[PDB]
């Protein structure tokens, strides 16, 4: 999921 | 000796008392001083047994190690290996940072080293305030702790201290006049930092003790910078200053509320509404000195919104979701100004949301705005790129159409992207330069993922003219990666890394199309890899042939028929037949190999071992010397 | 859990069946509710339901009990029953907070409906609405604290729609509206502050009702959230602002207005 991704660099 | 070493280590590690001193006393007592001031790579992080005695919290070792020797306290080490990786600790920092108060009490104690500089020139009393405990903090500073020290992120001990979620340390230090009207590296006073994870207490402490309300390097003040982060509490205790005024007033709740808006942690679209409504009846109140919203011209990544600065509009679009979404966008835009670091994550989350829900138009539309925030801002994008090339592949591998100007954008952002990563690259020597090509090659990946999507949709002639003027001044910027790859070597490569993500499945190397795209785009058909390998050295090493043919074939196909010389030699003197582990690739190959005369003769000249220099052409010497 | 919850259900009837104290079981009881609540667990209506009429009842007995008693014993009925108040207030929150059929739902309403009728009253007047929005409400030190929070806008919704006097006064003559207004987390906690004004205004809270000391609640607001808010709800009425300025100009308002005017101007 796309959303799960962005949490890498929050 | 290094084997005695590691035994002492190792002997320090489980914290014995006889072995210990058996494996560090008589057998050549000044190896045994070296080795007590020794430091040495263990499980590949530079440590001392000393060190490791005070990471690893056991008594009696560094008791014996400090007594029974006259062991120093400013060996060398790391002062954290995840996180920061750094060297150049000393013995206080791994004790105070573990957390074992009678352990820096005594290293402290057989050697005052409180003022202790590093490569980062951070001070042990980093890792007591990191650490939280209060103790180790209470003796460092009845040490004549010297509070004034800024690190190499140029962060005072409060700074950090507040950023933590500990107050004890924060209340212990304000407590004998500190300095929380300083600054930090960019504007930070602790309380950009207190207001950054939600300290409510933090911000309590220092509010009382007259902490001020200043900007940052980004115009961001405390109230601000907690309303970016969704901090509802913090927001609250910062409005109550007595000097707050109502532009700043209403600005934070209308900031707030957008935050609230595109967030994952705290993600909630009522109290975005809330919050949004609460600061419009706050402009809209008196009638008289009526405060108005500084509304901007609409931007088409949002839709077309043009801000709500009416309290009509905002009831109308209070039970709209994604009309309340835009308007966060748009509050946080307008609030922060397109430049700021953190004016452009939400507008990412929003696109992944709609992504996430098989919404592509829009989300390009977001992603692009985001993407030239941050170009604008010149910031790292290669992250970006990659998230465009995954989508991509979403609306191509789910049979949907991907606009041209779409693909053409995101290809002329992610040329500029590689241009200014070689500058960085090759403006830094080598203080970071791994991480800057890492990046490089990234960025190389993600533009060959972008032609991949570009190869397999449909464009009119204006937009494919333009997507192969991207692609031309890329390729006329001679892109190699940390191997020597050209941006075609990748492109007929089998071993060139595909994303785990979304996009293995659309983007596949080697490619019959990216090859021939970059192949009538301008690259150098002959160029050659660092070990020597040109572009088809790599071909015919493919190691699906007769499943991959077509592949296979067109490319051999298109590198020969574009000027390829089917007789190079890499730098283990080995043509493309030679270096082809494949019989069908042989074939292919020999069926596209055109004899010539002057390969015969370079090829006997080459085995011959004949000296050529300054008997031929300047311009033939070349042609021996890749044969 | 379920287990617990019945032993201890088991134990609450067993003690109220011989007409014995209760409210440190129903205290204890919704702190086991409270717990298991925070554990993020399913809960059951039945035993809601049950309790919730096991604490009317021990209310209703409470007052009995302090009709009537020595002054010692005053001063401990007194206690006990205002912590069964609290106790039914934490229920009604553990009620409101999980999911309830329609059936065990109309059981919730009518208990709580019998309750409300019952008019209970704390030392200082608080009904169940003036607790139900005060942030001084206590909570107990033990799991109770973890999701029993005053105010609430949930409780306060479930007891409008139950039909408390949400005019009611306390021995101040605050109403529950003066006392939600004056909450000291309005930025921070603009869900309980918005939900109860906006539910107290529209189950027809006078928003002009002037307290022993004549403060309306727009001028016994601490914040000035609060007074943006409730200015925005409140109504226009000639005869709230006739009566405002008859109590301004100090006239003479006795037998010269009808009887359920005096009333009116009493407060308006």
């Amino acid at each position: 999921k796309f959303a799960d991704h962005l949490h890498k660099f929050h | 000796m290094e084997g005695l070493a590691g035994y002492v280590y190792k002997a320090a590690s489980e914290g014995k008392v006889l072995t210990l001193a058996a494996l560090l006393l008589n057998r050549s007592e000044s190896d045994i001083r070296y080795l007590l001031g020794y430091v040495s790579q263990q499980g590949g992080q530079r440590s001392t047994p000393l060190i490791i005695a005070a990471r690893n919290g056991h008594a009696k070792v560094v008791r014996l190690l400090l007594e029974h020797y006259r062991v120093q306290t400013q060996q060398t080490g790391t002062v954290r290996f995840d996180g920061y990786v750094i060297d150049g600790a000393t013995a206080l920092w791994c004790a105070a940072g573990a957390g074992h108060f009678e352990v820096v009490k005594l290293l402290v104690s057989h050697g005052a080293n409180v003022n202790h500089t590093t490569v980062t020139n951070s001070t042990p009393l980093r890792a007591a305030c990191f650490d939280g405990r209060l103790d180790i903090v209470k003796y460092l500073v009845e040490n004549n702790a010297n509070i004034s020290i800024a690190n190499k992120y140029d962060n005072t001990c409060l700074m950090i201290a507040a950023y933590k979620g500990h107050t004890d340390v924060v209340r212990y230090l304000l407590e004998q006049r500190a300095d929380p009207n300083a600054k930090a590296h960019c504007g930070a006073t602790a309380l950009h930092f207190a207001a950054e994870a939600g300290h409510i207490d933090i911000v309590k402490e220092l509010i009382k003790w007259r902490a001020a309300i200043v900007v940052n390097g980004h115009g961001m003040t405390p109230l601000k910078v907690a309303a970016e982060s969704c901090k509802a509490d913090v927001v609250e205790l910062l409005l109550s200053h007595a000097d707050c005024d109502r532009r700043s007033r209403i600005e934070a709740l209308e900031l707030l509320g957008a935050s609230f808006a595109n967030d994952r942690e705290n993600y909630d679209i009522i109290k975005t509404y809330h919050y949004l409504y609460l600061a419009m009846l706050e402009r809209f109140q008196d009638g008289d000195n009526i405060l108005e919203k500084e509304v901007l011209p609409p931007i088409h990544a949002y839709g077309n919104r043009t801000e709500c600065r009416n309290p009509q509009e905002l009831e109308s679009i209070r039970q709209d979701r994604d009309a309340l979404h835009m308007e966060g966008l748009i509050v946080r835009e307008r609030i922060l100004g397109a430049d700021n670091i953190d004016v452009s994550h939400p507008i990412i989350y929003r696109g992944a949301v709609y992504a996430d829900n098989m919404e592509f138009e829009q989300c390009i539309k977001l992603w692009l705005h985001a993407l030239h925030l941050r170009q604008k801002g010149n910031r790292n994008t290669h992250k970006d790129l990659l998230r465009f090339a995954q989508v991509f592949s979403q609306m191509i591998h789910l049979n949907e159409t991907v606009k041209a100007p779409d693909i053409e954008c995101v290809l002329r952002c992610s040329v500029l992207e590689i241009e200014q990563s070689m500058n960085r690259v090759k403006n830094i020597s080598d203080a970071d330069v791994h991480n800057a090509m890492d990046n490089y090659e990234c960025n190389l990946y993600t533009f060959l993922y972008l032609v991949c999507i570009s190869t397999k949709t449909q464009c009119s002639e204006e937009d494919q003219c333009k997507i192969n003027k991207q692609i031309y001044n890329l390729i006329h910027l001679d892109p190699r990666t940390r191997e020597g790859f050209t941006l075609l070597h990748l492109a007929v490569n089998s071993n060139t890394p595909v994303d785990d993500f979304h996009t293995n499945d659309v983007c596949s190397f080697p490619n019959a199309l990216v090859t021939k795209l970059l192949l009538d785009c301008g690259a150098e058909v002959n160029a050659v890899d660092n070990e020597g390998n040109s572009a088809l050295h790599i071909i015919v090493q493919y190691n699906r042939p007769i499943s991959d043919f077509l592949t296979l074939h067109s490319i051999i196909i298109s590198l020969v028929e574009a000027g390829a010389h089917t007789d190079m030699t890499n730098k283990q003197n080995k043509t493309p037949l030679d270096k082809s582990t494949t019989g069908v690739s042989e074939i292919l190959l020999k069926t596209q190999m055109k004899m010539s005369l002057k390969c015969l003769a370079a090829r006997a000249v080459r085995a011959n071992d004949i000296n050529y220099q300054d008997q031929i052409p300047r311009t033939l010497e070349e042609f021996v010397g890749f044969h």
